[PDB]
């Protein structure tokens, strides 16, 4: 709190968001667009709340496995760019629930979807970001936490009426070029602090704390010691966090559905000028989603080699009044090392670039979520849409989604073991792979049916949903003491669990088309893996996969260069691989 | 976080010693700590890498008549030399690795052996 204190970097902050609400006023005085904003506007989704405060805590938690999300984020990323919307411009759509309508029957899968949609935006991605700024605010100004949160809604509410969404090109861009560029600098600052680079990976595993006697309760080793086998990628399949099996079936299924089935992801790159810029942009924005191992988790390990007693806690009464939390708190790895390892003139402009990238991804959600509602829930049950009744409802349902939002937040900031992306992706493991499986089903079998995939869906939810309520009214616990679940269901793994919910769900809506009744071709031309040009019935910009064949060939070459890149990362990370004597 | 060696010192033609580099302050298992010479005019030229799981692999010159061989749980490389001819006069430096691919972090500080033919 002391080193932002300091009225130089205040300057930085007032003036960047003078900046922000200047190109909104000129936003609003004053789709046709091009690669470098659709790269960038891709890889700053996430960015925030999975990619400052979570990534780098389970970094600081366990070491380098987590950097291998990243990489399969990519790889999902180009498949959506070379496969899934090349069909969603096909069949001429701009969303995921908008194509089973166009694809399957009634109403009930489309208002089942957007329940579901509007669900895990509230647990992954509202109460994520809206916990991630009061980590911001409270680690830099030490207010507690709620006027933290109101100051935050304080000035997202001036960032949404000033107009900034409406340039959301230019803004995101500027936020996500500036975000990195002093992420680098503070990652060359980190590297020189703890002296190169062999200290860097001696000093983590002896990087203890010093308060592990609470006096008559004192913890085992396994609690506070940095998981002294674990500095290489792939860990054991079976006793191992993060499993390498699971890691990369688990996060490919999770990334699956989020790359490639999410409302303003794919309408992000739909709006573009041309095909062959949405490839591009899909390539640049790979390129960037490559540098977060060498950006967000090695300097969450130089978060626990600085100060191992903020981020490695392991006693409660202490850990309380350091981060706010009863039990590990590894979430501020990154803050503290922004507010600690950065000079006045960058530091203000760290915490004014990571808000405003929190408040993008703010604005984005809650004008997606009220579109969503008021467009396929409530425009279905009234049917008669008087406008002004429209406008207050959509204002009135984005007030409740703060309200749940608020109140979502202390199970969020103690849920899985003190981490934040072992929440992330706990929540969307319970949820995410039925609609994976519902999707790819849809779209590559052909047939299928609604009876088919509305119950798949169903029973999707009935398992998933079942973990997820058995585990939050349980919880994973402490190292000491071991969780008082039903262990069967309870803790195999949330990754292993992925894998068998997706399995599961894909069997039975594959069972429950093959006994009912099939679909006709006959209305099933463009969409759902064809190319025919006969017509159909059911229920400028591109509509167009063309470009010159010189273009097709120089992004063809870049994809398969992206993929030697990310695959030389691999085979790099995971051939070296130190270990530790006895 | 240092290459404690000894051994080395005088001995006449035909001889042999043993010459043993221990780390210390360490908690990784390193991977090819391999001896590395040095002639007074001349460049660090042989290498004897035994890798983690033990793979000798000399220079030519060298090749046969010596030895090397580190218990794999502790990290203390020995080198017997056997045989020794006046072409050795050389300091003999020790030599580690993280990994197989960082290229010889840290290094040694230098022993000197002094070979006769009385
Ligand atoms: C710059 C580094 C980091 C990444 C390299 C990949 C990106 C940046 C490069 C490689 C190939 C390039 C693309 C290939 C050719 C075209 C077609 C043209 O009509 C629009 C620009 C566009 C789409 C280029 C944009 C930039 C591009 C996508």
């Amino acid at each position: 709190h002391e080193l932002i204190r300091n009225a130089a970097d205040i300057s930085v902050i007032v003036i960047y968001f003078l900046l922000v609400m200047a190109v909104g006023l000129w936003s609003m005085f004053k789709r046709s667009m091009v690669w470098w904003p659709i790269g960038a506007s891709l890889f700053a989704s996430n960015i925030g709340s999975g990619h400052f405060i979570g990534l780098a805590g389970t970094g600081a938690a366990s070491g380098l496995a987590v950097g291998g999300f990243e990489w399969n984020a990519l790889v999902l990323l180009l498949v959506l760019g070379w496969v899934f919307v090349p069909i969603y411009i096909k069949a001429g759509v701009v969303t995921m629930p908008e194509y089973l309508r166009k694809r399957f029957g009634g109403q009930r899968i489309q208002v089942y979807l957007s329940v579901l949609s509007l669900f895990l935006y509230i647990f992954t991605k509202i109460s994520v970001d809206i916990f991630s700024g009061a980590i911001f605010i409270n680690l830099a100004l030490g207010w507690n936490l709620y006027l933290s949160i109101i100051l935050l809604l304080a000035i997202t509410a001036l960032y949404t009426i000033t107009g900034g969404l409406a340039a959301v090109i230019y803004t995101d861009t500027l936020q996500t070029l500036i975000m990195l560029i002093g992420a680098l600098i503070l990652m060359g600052f980190a590297f020189h602090e703890v002296g190169g680079y062999d200290a860097f990976m001696e000093k983590y595993m002896k990087a203890i704390p010093t308060i592990v006697s609470d006096g008559n309760t004192t913890f085992q080793e396994k609690c506070y010691t940095p998981r002294a086998d674990s500095f290489h990628i792939f860990r054991d399949p079976l006793t191992g966090d993060l499993p390498w099996p699971g890691f990369i079936f688990g996060l490919t299924i999770l990334a699956l559905w989020y790359w490639c089935t999410d409302q303003v992801i794919v309408q992000r790159c739909l709006a573009a000028k041309n095909m062959s810029h949405v490839k591009g942009g899909c390539i640049l924005a790979g390129y960037l989603k490559l540098l977060p191992m060498f950006i967000m988790v090695m300097p969450g390990m130089i978060s626990r080699i600085l100060f191992p007693d903020k981020v490695a806690c392991v006693v409660p009464s202490e850990c309380e009044k350091y981060c706010g939390t009863k039990v590990g708190c590894t979430n501020i790895a990154y803050p503290t090392l922004v507010v600690e390892l950065m000079p006045n003139g960058l530091r203000g402009l760290m915490l004014a670039v990571m808000l405003a990238a929190l408040m993008s991804s703010l604005t984005s959600i809650f004008n997606s979520a009220s579109t969503l509602f008021t467009m396929d829930i409530y425009a279905k049950v009234r049917k008669r849409a008087s406008e002004k009744e429209l406008m207050i409802v959509g204002r009135l349902f984005v007030l409740f989604l703060v309200v749940v939002s608020i109140a979502w937040i202390p199970i969020v900031q103690s849920a899985q073991s003190g981490q934040l992306f072992d929440y992330i992706q706990s929540v969307s493991s319970y949820l995410a792979p039925p609609v994976a499986a519902v999707f790819l089903l849809a779209i590559f079998w052909k047939r299928v049916n609604e009876q088919g995939a509305f119950w798949g869906l169903i029973l999707g939810l009935l398992l998933g949903l079942s973990r997820l309520i058995l585990e939050f009214a349980y919880g994973t616990g402490s190292c000491m003491e071991p969780s008082n679940c039903p262990t069967i269901i309870c803790g195999v793994h949330y990754l292993y669990f992925a894998i068998i919910l997706f399995a599961i769900s894909g069997i039975v809506t594959v069972v429950v088309s093959l006994l009912t009744k099939p679909i006709p071709d006959v209305h099933l031309y463009r969409l759902c893996w064809s190319l025919r040009n006969s017509k159909e019935e059911r229920i400028m910009k591109m509509t167009d996969t063309s470009e010159k064949p010189l273009w097709r060939t120089v992004l063809n070459i870049n994809a398969i260069l992206l993929l030697a890149v990310a695959i030389f990362c691999w085979g790099y990370f995971a051939s070296n691989s130190l270990e530790v004597l006895f | 976080v240092q290459l404690q060696e000894s051994g080395g010192g005088l001995v006449q033609a035909g001889g042999s010693l043993r010459l043993s580099c221990a780390a210390s302050g360490t908690i990784f298992v390193f991977d090819k700590m391999g001896w590395y010479r040095q002639a007074p005019g001349k460049e660090r030229e042989f290498v004897a890498t035994i890798s983690r799981g033990g793979s000798t692999n000399y220079a030519d010159s060298v090749k046969g008549r010596f030895t090397i061989s580190r218990d794999n749980a502790k990290n203390t490389v020995y080198l017997q030399m056997n045989s020794l001819k006046p072409e050795d006069t050389a300091v003999y430096y020790c030599a580690v690795r993280y990994t197989p691919w960082r290229r010889y972090s840290y290094w040694g500080q230098g022993t000197q052996v002094t070979v006769s033919s009385h």
